[PDB]
RNA sequence: GAGGUAAAAUGGCUGAGAAGCAUUGGACUGUAAAUCUAAAGACAGGGGUUAGGCCUCUUUUUACCA
């Protein structure tokens, strides 16, 4: 009512606000504590609207604009082959853990972004020649991460060739085999060991309190390692923390007998100047 | 008809053997559940009725199988059918270059002894008691049905030993049929696909669901009652001899 | 343009300047520049008339808001009233800049009680800025309505907003007219707020305070602009300014809120392991209080041209000769011999001092803070670190200001810039610069208008008022 | 059970097809004998009962099979089972060096057209018919059972064309089983050996007796009733699909 | 060794036939490329030198094959080896319930007529030609090598007719070997998997990469040069007869 | 080519293994006979020359095979091919009613061990040995070639144990190929028919002459040199993997 | 294995100051599925702020002080 008129008067003045707003997101706006939070949420809605209408316009543009051996059924065949390899990985694949205990240290924005990165990481893993066997540890059934994952995967969640457990990776695997990957680790990863379970924190860190993964690894005595980014790259900008999908791609490249340069090809080019 | 016949089902306390025993005892036949003492054979035998008797035995052992056959003869006086549904499975790759792991020879030998040597032990010891039967009209004294697997034709990764044992059963099916044809015993083999039994408990549940979804039709795990139906059909068909039947729903396994 | 234009003039100007206009429309761009350069309201009115004529009497909201800005900047209340009527007629609710300009313009007119309604209308979705409250308070004070002014001030404080010094200056400037005890006590409340929140009046605000105090009946205040001598005594009278040392209750709560927050912030594994906490705590309670608490890695790393153990030994020996009881925090890797570190010099340190070595992955600074605080007020610590991060991880702002005061009082920083020169520490003031009372007397720092400051250093001038 | 099922038996006037029709009708099903005009199927259809109708048709042609299937739909309203039992036999050597004689291309063409092409024609039109049936509790719409020969595996001198056609049937059994899996139709094959029908009996009687003696066990020619029994077994077992069953008594042919 | 022999390759102007002709001419054997007039056989024959000749012909036509064999006699006076590689592929689903689409009988018939019937026509005529050869030391007169596919064993959706043709060739491989054993001619069959020929190389890059990844090892499409290698190995081994060899790299076709 | 390759031939002192060793050493390769101490492989290794060495081993025992592979690595530094030709044969009927005789479990166990378990033991140790090789272009590390008679498919009366062992080898050929595909090891199996070796000539001579007359073409028994030829062909073909080749001259055995 | 100061920060990757290439769930696709459909779009994270601008505190990165 009044709010939906303030937002229109801001739209008229050239402010970054959504053209159309709905009731649930109006409630979300009113749940923002301060003026700056309201401005940020409104800008987010505005850019969502821009991108949605741009892609819809592109949809309209696209709409306006013998002896064979195989029927063209290629996508289904690829999916089924990936499923066979995923089952084989479940049986004889190397474990790769994703710790889901950071749900307390994340607000909604970074929780949703974490879910997106998890989806992309799993997608990259499925396509590989020798997939890992993935674990989602400390994933609480009633948690927010579980809800978002069962909302993004939908009815594929129960058909996913990975282990989802509400227990800890210190209970599923031997304590001495676990290596916990974190950028704050004093120790560096010289080589990829094939007998070690690697634990990646499903955590987009946008808090100003650093070293949470290291605290988790210390509370339960575990080995820690970090990628040798500084040794192999001329870092210029950006934090050393990499997205989960980049981490899994690097680990997959290393797993399939890849050198460190080929593996680190997945580090963003904007963050480093070149290779050494 | 199976009415009045006596059947010796090895590994009859669980899964496919138990289903076959249930169907046969429901059709009026008598059943001997030859199985390990550790299994729940006693409870199943009591449940089935007075026509079912449990024999604690190890198919790998000559003395145990001889004692079980003696019990069957004493109780019912003869043996008419022998079902070999006793076996074990293992999941180990021949060699793993990344992990530097090699298949254990004891694992291979254990699987080969239980699956392949126990079947032959039962076959050879049961042919003796079948030979004592007077030929029926047509000259048939008994029927032997062995359980192979589809791993004998397309085995999976980490299924080398199991595939070897099942391929051995498939290979010896016909030579034994020719051996026993002079005296009138039919030797048959069944190669089931994926069936819902305790044997599949080792696999992860999601892997089992994927494999069930990969069966062309019906897209589900097999039902032991269906294996029992095929067993009865083989028992009642005089002209089925020395052949392997794939009860797998048209599934062809992939690596 | 500098003079009102005709419609044809506007059209030819549009044709010429559409080249420069760029992305936005001509009229919006031209009025934007006019607002930027403060054009007279007649030119803008002519532009709006031309736009409306072209657009069948409809002038966009943005243009009308920029025209409102122009006619509020030039203190033209009549056009502000007319624009207010236009806004009421055409739109049922306005935008916060529109509301802000309307409030800023309407405080002067007779229809100044409507600006309060506009403020309430803003309050629906957003918290009004400090300036909206400032303008409403000034409008209420100009019309001899003090109850509403204090209500608005109290609402401002209720929304956890820091009032702009102009508003407090306005209260003090208007106070001269009234002779009432309640108003005087409320002004003293404003002074106490200044004291609590570490804010310093501006030079004009200082003069306003001085005049108000001098105007009080019965008690003949005397005001002076003075400075404080190094010994913590202002030149005006010689009385001693308040001490920089913390009050006992404040010191206790700061010990508590540092232990429970900076060290074991509900985790007890982030900074250090529980074993190290227990070990350090036992070690501290074993030794009687200390006089200095050195940070080994900070004082060793100062000069890259000297070995770390060498610098540590030099500093420790120079502090030892003074008969001070030392405490050398550090890390375990300091003990193991290296090129940088040598056992001979570390043994000299452990005979001259009393050391404590933590894990190489643990954080030293919190141990430094707690050792110093546990020792007592007389204790001091040697470090060049400013400890911004540890101050950040404190619950509220009051605790952070307490920490900053204690740090000023008790921190020693090596100003020395070459190994050979003698050890000298940056000066530590003995008194705190803050609005303060001594019964009758009032001492109030302030900032000189034609200077610049930093949040590091604190005002030098003072205003001394004696009853 | 087969009670209430509607079956279309190709070549059902005589031989294995007639036996299958007799058994299915006796068990409670309904039968359509899809056969040639001069096969004499009208008399057999009258003999079986009111539940058996005779459809004249030549599997080699679309029109005849379509008319027969329309007749079946009109008479019974559903098609649940199909049994391809029509075929011909030809004996001729690829090349006689002594006699300077070469196999005839027309013999190969006609054998291939009847055994292999007609089977596909029937399969595809009957699959179109079954696609209209409501899925059963198991999702099944029908079953197709082709007839092959052990000549598909161990053919004999002079059986180049017969072996070619039967091997084609055996080869295409699985592709079709995968094609029709989404619909719910099960496709199976039976490969009999030396059954007592006019096709075999047309050989020299001495050869008939010798072949009867060659069978390991039972040492006789097959009984079409046993073929019908196996057909019913395949019908009643949900989990048999895309498989070839050898109903031959363990016989392997010699050159 | 193949030095001095005369080979007749059907479909010799492209793919596997061209690779076989290339290898055999390189090793010293004369070659005749029996192929359609519209293909590029003439250019390939010119490239291969004077030891290679091109014969326009249709394997489905008897007169064309007879003329090609007469040309081979005229040019080289003898026929020692025959390689049947000429065939077409057709992909078409047996029945599509959602689309209401049925397989076309003309597609099935043309696939059969080219592959299976042309293979048999060439086999019989070239056997008649080889019969005129004087026996070699060891009693051999010639060798015939047919091409098949793994579709004959496991066929993918839409490969009913192609699977039927390949399975027919596989089925008739042994009967013809037994027929021609008195004459002294060996008959063998090769079952390629996925090979880099114009059938596959024309497909998009993504699907080519997928198919290459499907092969267990080597994880690439086959090279016709090593099909020619296998053909030469068959020619050089006197004791390989009446057998099917799978040159597929361990790939089992997915449903 | 095979020049420079290191081949470990089990049972290389006699028959097929010896022929393979001779051919490979004559083609420029190196050979490590792996046989029992009493076989007499020292003399044959001396006869071949300085590219052949002898290793006393019992494939049934892990330590002996490990020592033999260590000897091979020390002598030549690398293992490229492994030809598994060791085996024993037993002729006993499962049960004899007239004679009242039963197959002994000891004979079955002995044959099974030596043929199947020893083959698996050698395969699993040589896979670890070959894992050390650097892949060549194409990614190939090694080749393993097992021997498994045609008794795996059709076994004669009295070959129950031999048929079981060879069927086991044939059954596990593909699982092991899929297991070792990532490593880049090709696993192939040869299935010879009747060959002229001590094993064959042991049994009554006129029976052997009859059996030779039963081979369609060439009638004469197989020649071990031709087994060696086929082994070399398998070594030289990159795309042969996971297949069983029958080298028997088209003979199908009879009861 | 510690600090001070100043510039920088795109959480799938490139950009522009727009946009392309990707990602997730569905579609048994007749060979441009080179598709069609839904899902996800916060330029480091918090507070403020101008007529238009941009400031401020934390975290991180880099380069200097050296
Ligand atoms: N999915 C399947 O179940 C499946 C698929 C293919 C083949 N098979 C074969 O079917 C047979 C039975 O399958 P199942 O699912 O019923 O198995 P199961 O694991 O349920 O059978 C358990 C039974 O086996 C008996 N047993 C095992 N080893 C024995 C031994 N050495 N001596 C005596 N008894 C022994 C146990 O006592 C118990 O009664 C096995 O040969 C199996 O390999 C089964
Ligand atoms: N010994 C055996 O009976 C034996 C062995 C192997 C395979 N088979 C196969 O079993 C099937 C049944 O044969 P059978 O034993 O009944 O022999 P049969 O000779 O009695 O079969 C004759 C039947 O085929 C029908 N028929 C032939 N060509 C036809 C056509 N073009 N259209 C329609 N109907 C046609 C006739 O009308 C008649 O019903 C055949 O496919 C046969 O090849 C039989
Ligand atoms: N990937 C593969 O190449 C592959 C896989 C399995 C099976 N096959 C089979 O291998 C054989 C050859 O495969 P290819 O890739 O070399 O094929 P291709 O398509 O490259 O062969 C083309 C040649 O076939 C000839 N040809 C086609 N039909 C003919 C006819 N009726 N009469 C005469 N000549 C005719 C053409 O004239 C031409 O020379 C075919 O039977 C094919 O189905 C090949
Ligand atoms: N006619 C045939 O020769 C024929 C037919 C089919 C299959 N085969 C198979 O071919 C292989 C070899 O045939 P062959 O004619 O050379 O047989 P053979 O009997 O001549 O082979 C004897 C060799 O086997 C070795 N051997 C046996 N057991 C051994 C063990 N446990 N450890 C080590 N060495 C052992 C002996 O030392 C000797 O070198 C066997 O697997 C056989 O079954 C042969
Ligand atoms: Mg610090
Ligand atoms: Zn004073």
């Amino acid at each position: 009512a009044a709010t939906r008129e303030f937002i229109e008067m801001w739209r008229l003045l050239g402010r970054e606000v959504p053209e159309h707003i709905t009731e649930e997101e109006l409630k979300t706006l009113m749940e923002c504590v301060s003026n700056t939070a309201k401005k940020k949420y409104l800008k987010y809605l505005y850019t969502k609207e821009k991108v949605k209408k741009a892609r819809q316009i592109k949809k309209e543009m696209k709409a306006a604009a013998k002896n064979f051996l195989f029927l063209r059924l290629w996508d289904r065949n690829m999916d089924i082959a990936m499923g066979w390899k995923g089952a084989q990985a479940m049986q004889f694949g190397q474990p790769l853990v994703f710790d889901m205990a950071y749900e307390n240290y994340m607000k909604r924005k970074e929780l949703q972004n974490t879910v997106s990165q998890l989806l992309e990481s799993e997608g990259w893993n499925r396509r590989n020649v020798d997939p890992f066997h993935i674990y989602f540890c400390n994933l609480k059934i009633d948690g927010a991460l579980h809800r978002e994952l069962v909302k993004r995967y939908q009815e594929k969640w129960d058909k996913l060739l990975l282990t989802s457990t509400e227990k800890s990776h210190v209970d599923l695997f031997p304590k001495d085999s676990i290596i916990y990957l974190t950028a704050d680790s004093p120790n560096v990863m010289t080589t990829f060991r094939h007998d070690k379970v690697y634990v990646i924190g499903s955590f987009v860190d946008k808090s100003m309190q650093p070293g949470t993964s290291l605290a988790k690894a210390k509370r339960l005595n575990l080995a820690t390692e970090c990628l040798p980014l500084d040794k192999y790259l001329q870092w210029e900008i950006g934090n050393k923390n990499l997205t989960l999908d980049q981490m899994i791609r690097i680990l997959l490249c290393l797993k399939n007998n890849g050198n460190w340069q080929e593996a680190l090809q997945f580090v963003p080019k904007r963050k480093h100047t070149g290779f050494l | 008809s199976v009415k009045g016949l006596v059947a010796v089902i090895t590994g009859g306390a669980s899964g496919l053997g138990l289903a076959t025993a249930e169907r046969l005892v429901g059709q009026g036949a008598s059943a001997v559940l030859l199985d390990l003492p550790n299994s729940g054979g006693e409870a199943q035998a009591k449940k089935l009725g007075n026509n079912c008797v449990f024999a604690p035995a190890d198919v790998t052992s000559e003395k145990d199988v001889q004692t079980a056959l003696a019990l069957a003869k004493g109780k019912f006086g003869r043996v008419d059918v022998a079902v070999n549904c006793a076996g074990i499975a293992v999941a180990s790759k021949t060699y793993n270059l990344k992990k530097g792991q090699t298949h254990t020879l004891e694992d291979f030998q254990r699987v080969l002894d239980v699956n392949l040597m126990g079947t032959f032990n039962v076959i050879r010891l049961v042919a003796g008691e079948m030979g004592q039967n007077e030929p029926d009209q047509g000259g048939q004294r008994g029927v032997i049905i062995n359980t192979a697997s589809v791993a004998a034709f397309e085995g999976q990764v980490g299924q080398a030993a199991y595939s070897a044992s099942k391929g051995g059963i498939v290979g010896m099916t016909l030579p034994i049929a020719r051996d026993l044809a002079p005296i009138g015993i039919r030797v048959m083999t069944i190669a089931p696909g994926l069936f819902g039994t305790p044997l599949l408990t080792s696999l992860p549940e999601k892997v089992c669901n994927f494999l069930a979804s990969q069966v062309p039709f019906p897209s589900r795990l097999g039902d032991p009652a269906e294996y029992a139906h095929l067993v009865q059909a083989i028992i009642e068909n005089p002209f089925l001899n020395g052949e392997v039947i794939r009860l797998d729903g048209a599934i062809r396994m992939q690596p | 343009p500098t003079q009102p234009l005709n419609s044809e003039e506007w059209d030819k100007l549009k044709e010429d300047l559409k080249e420069n206009t760029g992305k936005t429309s001509f009229e919006s761009w031209i009025i934007s520049q006019m607002a930027g350069c403060h054009s007279s309201i007649d030119v803008a009115k002519s532009l709006l008339a031309w736009v409306a004529a072209k657009n069948n009497g409809i002038v966009s909201y943005d243009l009308l808001v920029k025209y409102l800005y122009l006619c509020v900047f030039h203190m033209q209340t009549s056009e502000v009233i007319d624009v207010f009527e236009i806004m009421k007629a055409r739109y049922k609710t306005l935008e916060p800049r529109g509301y802000s300009l309307l409030i800023r313009g309407l405080i002067h007119s007779d229809r100044w009680r409507e600006a309060l309604l506009l403020l309430e209308d803003i309050k629906k979705v957003i918290t009004p800025s400090k300036k909206n409250y400032n303008d409403c308070i000034q409008g209420a004070l100009l019309h001899q309505d003090v109850n509403t002014a204090w209500n608005l001030y109290q609402e401002l404080l209720g929304h956890d907003i820091v009032p702009m010094l102009e508003t407090l200056k306005a209260f003090f400037d208007f106070g001269k007219d009234i002779k009432d005890d309640n108003y005087s006590n409320k002004l003293l409340d404003i002074l106490s707020y200044l004291r609590n929140n570490q804010l310093y009046p501006g030079e004009s605000f200082a003069h306003s305070i001085k005049t108000w105090f001098e105007s009080v009946p019965g008690k003949q205040w005397k005001g002076q602009f003075t400075t404080v001598r190094k010994s913590g005594q202002c030149s005006g009278c010689g009385k001693t300014i308040e001490s920089i040392q913390l009050s006992p209750e404040e010191y206790e709560c700061l010990k508590g809120k540092i232990m429970r927050d900076v060290i074991d912030g509900g985790d007890q594994y982030r900074k250090t392991t529980p074993q190290e906490l227990k070990r350090f705590e036992n070690f501290i309670k074993s030794r009687p209080p200390f006089d200095v608490v050195i940070d080994g890695l900070n004082v060793a790393k100062m000069f890259p041209k000297v070995r770390e153990s060498q610098l540590l030994l030099n500093v420790v020996s120079q502090l030892a000769k003074r008969n001070l009881r030392l405490l050398v925090l550090g890390r375990k890797h300091m003990l193991r011999r290296s090129s940088q570190w040598s056992r001979d010099e570390m043994e000299e340190v452990q005979k001259q001092a009393s050391c404590f070595f933590a894990d190489d992955i643990s954080e030293d600074d919190p141990f430094l803070l707690y050792a110093t605080l546990h020792s007592g007020n007389h204790c001091r610590f040697i470090t060049r670190d400013l400890m911004r991060d540890h101050k950040a991880c404190l619950p509220d702002a009051k605790t952070q200001r307490l920490f900053f005061k204690w740090q000023q009082g008790h921190q020693l920083a090596i100003v020395n810039r070459f190994p050979g020169s003698k050890l000298t520490f940056q000066r530590i003031l003995s008194y705190d610069t803050v609005v303060q009372t001594t019964g009758d007397s009032w001492h109030i720092p302030y900032d000189e208008d034609l200077v610049e400051r930093c949040s590091c250093e604190v005002p030098t001038k003072w205003l001394c008022l004696h009853q």
